[PDB]
RNA sequence: UUGAACAGAGAGCAUUUCCGGCAGCAGAGAUUUCAGCUGU
């Protein structure tokens, strides 16, 4: 902590008070970071769904290479995480342990899906009006920032009326129309 | 040369239960000049000593020392510290466990519910106030105000000295209890879970798993002299452990029920524990012998700390209470709550403190100064006890006045000379020694000559053999006992000619017996 | 630390000063955490002879209390063990580590050399000695520490060989400075004033004479004159020779003041032959000065030393005896002056009439003394 | 052995005993060519016992051309006959360390019972108390050691080149 | 009631000016300071490992070395940093230490210089100037033994006619040389050892055994006229100056190729000998060595001593040098190099803190006689610690892991495959003797101290 | 290599030669300390 000499860097070169081995790298850390995770614990939260699906991707590779089940399985675990959001492409089934990923889970949260339809400026500015409580997917007002949001119910995420966000975009392009509150 | 305070330094040694060579046992006398010479001018020291310890005399028959008021104490004492005794009322999240470091710089209080603050107590400095909205249990600094470790929910996170997270421990599932190891920069953890683990802070790497195998922990405390951790069980069981051996080094059945606390003397000579069947029992460590045995006390102690001066503050719920050299081996040391009579040979209380509103969480003398810290339900109270602290400190193990500058090169300097965790034993002077195998008296290939001599012929002399001898109830004939301990299918040489010689033994009892 | 070294250093002596029977543990203690703030003060940085001073002040106060406490308590004026002794050995040891740590205040040392001479025959002079020459080699242009050994090594052991080395080693290293003439005249004075005194003493009960005083006068008025001709005129001798005129001459009236302060502090060792050994002094400034003393300007010096020759045996009180045996001498004086000065002539007629008018029935034979000089 | 040092200055003329010896095998290593820079090691190696100042800056430019031009002064006799042991002629002279060979030979020719070092040990020690200098002296001497070096060295270049001001 | 608190009043604690340090109260009591065991067994294993990580003993070769390998090295007795070295091809060179060159080179003869060493040549008619010239006088095979005077710029008292003073002739050749310490005189041995003094052109006096040549000679360093040579047939011989004869010789084994004398103890030398180890011998008691100096692995060439006289060094026909405790008869250390080649000579300087070793190659190196220890001038502090950690590793020295690491050596692949082949030849040697000796009635136990002498003249009752 | 007288150093080593006991008395310096004779 105090930068160690010659002699003290040699004599003890294992010491590191900040970066253990346990940590990982601090990637819990760096993708909460990244897509701004409120709560500690929803890195080893997606961390187990992660090792789930990794699990039975081992255990389903293990297969022999022709026979329906493994492949049925296959196909199927692969279509749901496509449909769902967290694999980007559901062609190769090296995707099932490479492209598996809590920041493929993260950026299938609300306030990234937000930021990426131009929704908010930022993840953090998405994550701030989520929780003042402008935004709706479908019908109903969603309040938490953790939300997860599949593939077909992406089209639904729009802000709510009489939202004073929603009152600024369309008085900013004056469309605005008074009669339907905003 | 005489030193009337010699033998608190002194150092015991081996013995058997002189020498022809010359330069050796010239040798030896100048070691014995040595250590007599080293242990008097050691001993000379005790006029050096700056302070003088504190304490409260009753002056009169009719004042006792029990029934002396927190206030009184204020008004009699001086200013700096009435103003040392603080309260902090902090009401809105849980009990508050204390925490000290290990000079009394800085505090660590920790609600139950979220609030962890590590702060400067004795200025006006916090640096560190996080909320940590689940449920946090204890916390404890590492070497330093700079690192504290905090026992939340279910894991164990470690924060640096403005609160920034630096680790969250994926092991230590449920931790109740944290303590470090500073010598050994050790941070050792037990609770809900049947495992007591001890953590490399410096490393960062998991020492030892060890099953307790006796279900959660409920108390645990550590030698301050030896470094093993005493923890109490559900079994009314203390048991001593080290992060060697995966079994405890020792297992003492301390009360019925459960161990509700643990505090150790800083001699590491004596052990108070409470248990949940109101009983508080002081344990000699060094021989196990049992000395004290507080039974029947009005309510479970929930707390026991023992001071540097050898004070012992129990607390029962609302109320704390001190007795002074309740520690020592004599039945009249053994602590009471009144005097039938006056009796001078009763250990009445030293002093008592009733929390009237709530019920402490924990109890925690603060190192150098003459004060304990109770924390309880609604934050802090900081007690004047005036016998309780080592009134001179050295400042070269721990400073309570140590710089920014001090700090850093010390930090450095244990570092460097951090003891290894294989060390820890249940005494510490058995690392320079011999073992206790590998006979005692050198040898000199004389006699390793002769014991191959003796190895070559232990066939047609039967030196690995009983000897034989008839008058020995020859149903316990030791012959018999090894044949019977031996299994009983295969046959060999040795086993052989023992029952070679058994025969020649029931022989030899048969013609002496006729002839008797 | 060595704080710590000086400190476990202290504790024999008060081991010993609670086992004869006069200090507590208690107090013992007070004492030692005023040596212990004493000892931190020296040695840690920022150090300073203040700091020694004070703490050679608190080890004299608790020296006398516990002389005073002896006194009361085992009725003895020193119970012969060591805390009798250790203590004036702590005050000598913070002298000596003061004088290695800021060997430059005089004050300080001087402390040291009045301690370590009143502390009495427990002392050692050659212990004063060894003090003696290594402040003597710190400052060797410092004059008064030579005066002050030489004085210490006279006037209380009478070392006459060693007091004459410490002169002449002194007169080596400045001999610039008139001080140091004048004080190894007094001393050679006072030599051989007491060897006169003992031989008339000798006498009484039962060739080495004051020329080594005018030997060391004639170097002394050479080295001087020479120190002082390269001193002023500093760098060069860029100066035209009115400017080395105007110096010699300057020079000249430097050296003649001092011969003229040597004779009036000459005046009062009359138990030798003070009239040979001030008329040497007179013969030896009557000479030429190569700038012409008498016969250009110091004509005013030229006429102080007629007054001082003809009052060099007039040097008498109101008894005038001599004046009426060589009264003639200062008349001849008189006009032998007269028959060559111009206003020195009236200037000397009337500084000898007013001189013997102030200096000398009585007033009857000074009557005839007023006729003699009107 | 070095046993004592003579250091010429503008100031005066010091004299210093050697403490420690330093290495002479070891003299061009590392640790031996900075505990030189090093001052809290260099006052293990040198301490100070005698300084004689000047009397003016007259005294000053004689005794710096006398040192120039490699003679003993009057003032040099003085300060090392008060600091130089009375060692023998013939059998072990006092060792004393200068800067300059071509002085060393005006030493022993008035005091023939010193020998004079002027090699690398010598030169280093030299150049120790050199790169140190008001911090060796403790407080003893009056004037600036650089301000009467601005004046003995105009002093000492007017002389040698015969500057007239007429 | 009366009551009394802990009054820390911050005034003894934290001082008042800024320009001082803070005061540190210590207390003595174990109970304060508690794994006093762990802690410096801590500090005496961080004492090892810096040791190890420390040892840095090579200081530099001097100069340029020689043409064709050093077979001669002498330091003179009385100057700190002067060096005499004679090669194969005659020439010689007196070197300063300091500034790792040579003052001059001479070639001194055609064959090899077999022997130099240096003198302070007491003349009765002129006066040495020891002062300004330094004299090595050097024997070789040529039949001559030459003196030449050096000058030396180590005073600056002077202001001259360097080499070859004068020229001593014999009629064979000469092997060694050793001049004594005062008088005038020196010994010069080869095909009969032959005693001679600097006026005289020819020997004073043959004292010579036998007609059996002479291979090494060493004069006593304290009881000067004692003389020990070295013969071909095994054989070291002690001489008497007073008695102007031999004394006493034993034979030995295998030939010692050199002596050194204790400088320390004036009775006690040591030989240094063919089978691979060295011989601590008593002058008054030849019948035993008292010490056997073991861990070389090929025949050991040259030994000299600590002017301490408490180690001594010992290089040998494997390319390194070895450092040895007295009392313990196994290195201390061990000093190789890739480029060092079959060591010759070895001495220890008058320091005792370097050993200059002459290789075969033709290069003088200095090496630090301890490693890990710099040759600064220290302040109390680091001195302290310093020898605080050597009575440190002193006391833990036996414990195992730290005695795993202060044994611990990089030593070549040859020395290292000799030393193990070594061992599993004696430990099969020791398995047969132990047979041997279960079997038969009358085998008598020699000490190893006793296992190398063949024989003694002058026997001991 | 020894001897002699001389000049010294404070840098070593003994031992019972005296003192660090008491007065009477004069002397010394700034009311405390300092300096010698007649006996205990």
């Amino acid at each position: 902590v105090r930068k160690l000499k010659h002699h003290e860097q040699k004599l003890l070169k294992k010491v590191d008070f900040l970066e253990w081995k346990q940590d990982q790298g601090h990637r819990d850390t760096q993708v909460m970071r990244t897509y701004h995770i409120q709560n500690r614990e929803d890195y080893h939260k997606y961390n187990r769904i992660c090792g789930d699906i990794r699990r039975l991707a081992n255990k389903l590779s293990l297969l022999p290479p022709t026979d329906p089940f493994r492949r049925k399985h296959e196909q199927l675990l692969l279509d749901k995480l496509y449909a769902m959001g967290v694999l980007t492409t559901k062609s190769k089934i090296s995707d099932l342990e490479n492209k598996v990923t809590v920041s493929a889970i993260c950026r299938r949260r609300l306030p990234v899906i937000m930021h990426r339809l131009k929704m908010a400026e930022t993840i953090q500015d998405a994550v701030k009006f989520i929780e003042q409580g402008h935004v709706r997917v479908g019908p109903n007002l969603i309040n938490d920032p953790a939300y997860l949001v599949t593939r077909n119910m992406e089209d639904y995420v729009t802000w709510v009326d009489n939202s004073k966000i929603k009152k600024t975009l369309l008085r900013y392009r004056n469309q605005i129309d008074d009669f339907d509150f905003s | 040369k005489e030193r009337e305070n010699q033998n608190k330094f002194e150092r015991s040694t081996y013995t058997n239960n002189q020498t022809k060579d010359k330069k050796l046992r010239a040798g030896l006398k100048k070691i014995d000049e040595q250590y007599k010479k080293a242990v008097s001018s050691a001993a000379a020291t005790d006029y050096l000593l700056p302070e003088s310890n504190g304490y409260l005399e009753p002056e009169n028959e009719l004042e006792k020392t029990f029934k002396v008021q927190q206030s009184e104490i204020k008004s009699s004492v001086d200013v700096s510290t009435a103003n040392k005794a603080l309260d902090l009322s902090l009401k809105e999240f849980g009990p508050y466990h204390i925490k000290y470091a290990k000079n009394g710089t800085h505090l660590l209080i920790t609600g139950r519910k979220g609030h962890v603050a590590s702060m400067d107590w004795r200025k006006g400095q916090l640096r560190a106030e996080l909320f940590l909205n689940e449920t946090c249990h204890s916390a404890t600094y590492l070497q330093n105000e700079q690192y504290f470790a905090v026992a939340q929910k279910k894991y164990t996170f470690i924060y640096d000295h403005e609160g920034t997270e630096l680790h969250r421990l994926k092991q230590h599932i449920e931790a109740r209890h944290l303590d470090f190891l500073p010598y050994h920069y050790l941070l050792v953890t037990a609770g809900e879970t049947g495992w007591l683990k001890y953590h490399d802070v410096s490393t960062g790497q998991l020492v030892s798993e060890l099953r307790t195998k006796a279900g959660p922990t409920m108390a645990m405390a550590q030698n301050p002299w030896n470094a093993v951790m005493h923890l109490g069980h559900s079994n009314g069981t203390v048991s001593l452990w080290s992060p060697s051996m995966p079994e405890p080094l020792v297992k003492l059945l301390s009360a019925r029920g459960p161990v509700n606390s643990i505090a150790i003397d800083r001699s590491g000579y004596y052990m108070a524990t409470t248990g949940a069947d109101r009983s508080m029992k002081i344990w000699d460590i060094r021989n196990f012998k049992q000395l004290h045995s507080v039974e029947s006390l009005p309510t479970p102690g929930t707390n026991v700390s023992i001071s540097d001066t050898g004070l012992l503050a129990l607390s029962r719920g609302p109320h704390v209470t001190l007795w002074k050299d309740a520690l020592k081996l004599s039945g009249d040391s053994k602590p009471c709550f009144g005097s039938m009579g006056g009796n001078p040979h009763r250990n009445t209380p030293y002093m008592s403190h009733l929390f009237a509103g709530n019920k402490v969480e924990n109890l925690g003398f603060v190192p150098f100064e003459d004060l304990l810290g109770v924390g309880h339900q609604t934050g802090i109270t900081n007690l004047i006890v005036p016998g309780a602290g080592e009134a001179n400190y050295d400042a070269l193990e721990l400073n309570p006045f140590e710089t920014k500058k001090q700090r850093q090169e010390q930090e450095v300097r244990t570092l460097l000379n951090k003891l290894p965790a294989d060390t820890i034993t249940l005494d510490p002077n058995s690392i320079g020694s011999v073992d206790k195998r590998s006979s005692t008296i050198r040898l000199n290939a004389k006699d390793l000559a002769q014991t191959t001599m003796d190895a070559n012929n232990k066939a047609k002399t039967n030196s690995d053999i009983p000897d034989v001898k008839p008058d020995v109830k020859g149903k316990n004939s030791g012959l018999r006992s090894f044949l019977r301990k031996k299994t009983q299918n295969v046959i060999d040489e040795r086993k052989l000619r023992v029952q070679k010689q058994l025969d020649k033994e029931k022989n030899i009892r048969k013609r002496n017996h006729q002839i008797k | 630390s060595k704080t710590r070294y000086y400190l476990e250093q202290c504790i024999p002596e008060m081991d010993d000063l609670v086992e004869k029977g006069l200090f507590t543990k208690n107090e013992v203690s007070l004492i030692m955490k005023k040596r212990t703030d004493f000892e931190h003060r020296l040695n840690s940085r920022g150090s300073s002879i203040n700091d020694y001073i004070k703490y050679i002040n608190y080890e004299s106060n608790v020296n006398k209390l516990r002389a005073k406490r002896c006194k009361r308590i085992l009725q003895v004026k020193k119970t012969n063990s060591l805390s009798d002794w250790s203590i004036q050995q702590r005050i000598g040891f913070i002298y000596q580590r003061g004088t290695n740590k800021f060997p430059q205040d005089l004050k300080f040392w001087a402390m040291y050399l009045n301690y370590m001479k009143a502390r009495g025959n427990q002392t050692s002079y050659k212990k004063i000695h060894n003090i003696y020459n290594q402040l003597l080699k710190l400052h060797p242009t410092n004059v008064d520490i030579w005066i002050s050994c030489a004085k210490y090594e006279y006037e209380v052991h009478a070392n006459f060989k060693s007091c004459r080395n410490i002169f002449q080693n002194g007169l080596r290293f400045n001999p610039d400075v008139p001080k140091l003439w004048y004080e190894y005249v007094k001393f050679e004075l006072n030599f051989i004033t007491k060897l006169i005194n003992r031989r008339k003493v000798m006498g009484l009960i039962n060739a080495l004479r004051g020329d080594i005083a005018l030997t060391i006068f004639d170097v002394c008025m050479k080295t001087l004159g020479k120190h002082y001709i390269n001193k002023h005129k500093g760098y060069y001798a860029i100066s035209d020779s009115k400017m080395n005129i105007e110096l010699n001459k300057e020079t000249l009236n430097y050296l003649f003041s001092e011969s003229l302060r040597y004779i009036k502090l000459f005046d009062e060792f009359l138990d030798l032959e003070r009239d040979y050994l001030i008329n040497h002094v007179l013969q030896f400034w009557k000479n030429d000065m190569y700038d012409l003393s008498l016969r250009k300007d110091l004509p005013e010096l030229y006429l102080k030393t007629v007054m001082i020759d003809i009052t060099l045996n007039i040097r008498y009180m109101p008894v005038e005896k001599l004046d009426i045996d060589q009264l003639q001498l200062s008349v001849k004086k008189y006009f032998a002056y007269i028959s060559k000065l111009d206003s020195a002539s009236v200037k000397s007629l009337k500084n000898e009439y007013r001189s013997y008018l102030q200096d000398n029935a009585e007033d009857d034979p000074r009557y005839k003394i007023l006729d003699l000089i009107i | 052995p070095i046993e004592y040092l003579l250091f010429e200055e503008p100031t005066g003329y010091a004299v210093f005993k050697v403490k420690l010896q330093q290495d002479d095998i070891g003299s061009r290593l590392k640790e031996v060519q900075e505990q030189i820079n090093d001052f809290g090691a260099f006052t293990k190696l040198i301490e100070l016992v005698s300084f004689a100042p000047f009397k003016g800056a007259a005294e000053a430019l004689e005794n710096a051309n006398d040192i120039s031009e490699g003679l003993v002064s009057e003032s040099l006799k003085a300060i090392l006959d008060l600091n130089l042991p009375k060692a023998s002629s013939k059998k072990k002279n006092i060792t004393l360390a200068i800067s300059d060979k071509n002085l060393g030979p005006s030493i022993k020719e008035e005091f023939p019972y010193v020998d004079c070092i002027s090699n690398e040990l010598a030169q280093d020690l030299i150049r120790g108390v050199r790169l140190h200098g008001e911090k060796l002296f403790k407080g003893l001497q009056s004037g600036d050691l650089e301000r009467a070096q601005l004046g003995l060295g105009h002093a000492y270049s007017r002389a040698k080149v015969k500057f007239s001001v007429q | 009631m009366k009551i009394k608190t802990i009054k820390r009043s911050a005034d003894d604690y934290v001082p008042v000016k800024s320009t001082q340090e803070s005061q540190m109260p210590r207390n003595l009591n174990p109970e304060l300071h508690p794994f006093e065991r762990a802690r410096e067994y801590t500090k005496a294993l961080n004492a090892t490992k810096l040791e190890r990580m420390f040892a840095k003993p090579f200081v530099g070769q001097l100069g340029y070395g020689h043409r064709d390998g050093v077979y001669a090295i002498a330091k003179n007795y009385g100057s700190l940093n002067k060096l005499a070295t004679g090669s194969a091809d005659g020439v010689i060179k007196y070197w300063n230490m300091s500034t790792r060159e040579e003052f001059v080179s001479f070639k001194a003869h055609y064959g090899l210089v077999t022997g130099l060493c240096v003198t302070q040549p007491r003349f009765h008619d002129k006066k040495p100037d020891l002062k300004s010239q330094n004299f090595m006088l050097s024997c070789s095979d040529d039949k001559t033994v030459k003196l030449w005077s050096i000058n030396v710029d180590d005073y600056s008292n002077k202001n001259n006619e360097e080499g070859l003073i004068r020229t001593f002739d014999g009629e064979s050749a000469f092997q060694g040389i050793d001049s004594h310490r005062e008088n005038s005189t020196f010994a010069t041995g080869g095909a009969k050892i032959h005693l001679w003094d600097v006026n005289r052109l020819k020997p004073v006096s043959d004292l010579s055994w036998g007609a059996d040549n002479i291979t090494s000679l060493k004069f006593n360093q304290n009881e000067t006229d004692i003389l020990a040579s070295t013969g071909s047939d095994n054989s070291i011989v002690l001489y008497d100056l007073r008695t102007n004869s031999p004394t006493q010789k034993i034979v030995q084994t295998m030939r010692t190729n050199a002596i050194c004398w204790n400088p320390m103890e004036a009775f006690n030398f040591v030989t240094a000998n063919e089978d691979h180890n060295a011989y601590y011998y008593d002058m008054r008691n030849l019948s035993r060595s008292l010490n056997v100096f073991k861990d070389h692995v090929s025949a050991v060439m040259d030994v000299d001593f600590s002017p301490t006289g408490d180690e001594i060094v010992t290089g040998s026909y494997d390319k390194s040098i070895r450092i040895y405790k007295t009392n313990h008869g196994h290195s201390r250390e061990i000093y190789h190099t890739k480029r060092m080649q079959h060591v010759f000579q070895v001495k220890y300087s008058m320091d005792s803190k370097y050993i200059i070793s002459g290789s075969d190659d033709g290069n003088v190196r200095l090496w630090r006689s301890k490693a890990w220890e710099r040759s600064n001038v220290k302040t109390t502090r680091e001195k302290n610690k310093l020898e605080y950690d050597e009575k440190l590793k002193e006391r833990f020295r036996h414990m195992p892991e730290i005695k795993r690491i202060s044994r611990h050596r990089h030593v070549p692949q040859v020395i290292k495959k000799a030393q193990e082949i070594k061992n599993i030849e004696l430990s099969s040697i020791k398995r047969r003797e132990a047979n041997e000796r279960r079997t038969r009635k009358d085998m008598p136990y020699i000490s190893e101290r006793k296992k190398q002498i063949v024989g003694t003249v002058h026997k001991y009752e």
